[PDB]
C-alpha cells in the first residue's frame, strides 16, 4: 500500500547512529516545527487523489 | 536507541496531519513523537543543523 520512498523509510535514514550537533534533544528551547515540514515526508506516496 | 517503537504512531501522525490548522494539532504531533524518542531525537538532531527561523523579501 506504500513504498520505500515514504516517511516510514525516511525515519531509517536519520542520524540515529551518529552525533552531529553540539547538544542533545533539549535543543527545542527556542525552536518548534511547522506543518509544512510534516506534509513533506508523506508526499512521496505512489497513490491517486 | 534505548527502547522499541510502534507503527501505530505513524498512522496517528497522518490522521493528525489531515486536521485543519490549530494549536491542538501542534500539541498532538508533540504527544505522538514523545512516545517514540528513537525517531524524534534523530529527526530534531538532523533538523537543528538546517533550521531556518525567518523568511526572505516577499509581499
Amino acid at each position: 500500500p506504500l513504498s520505500q520512498e515514504t516517511f516510514s523509510d525516511l525515519w531509517k535514514l536519520l542520524p540515529e547512529n551518529n552525533v552531529l550537533s553540539p547538544l542533545p534533544s533539549q535543543a527545542m528551547d527556542d525552536l518548534m516545527l511547522s506543518p509544512d515540514d510534516i506534509e513533506q515526508w508523506f508526499t512521496e506516496d505512489p497513490g491517486p487523489d | 536507541p534505548n527502547r522499541s517503537i510502534s507503527p501505530s504512531a505513524l498512522q496517528d501522525l497522518l490522521r493528525t496531519l489531515k486536521s485543519p490548522s490549530s494549536p491542538q494539532q501542534q500539541q498532538q504531533v508533540l504527544n505522538i513523537l514523545k512516545s517514540n524518542p528513537q525517531l524524534m531525537a534523530a529527526f530534531i538532531k538532523q533538523r537543528t543543523a538546517k533550521y531556518v527561523a525567518n523568511q526572505p523579501g516577499m509581499q
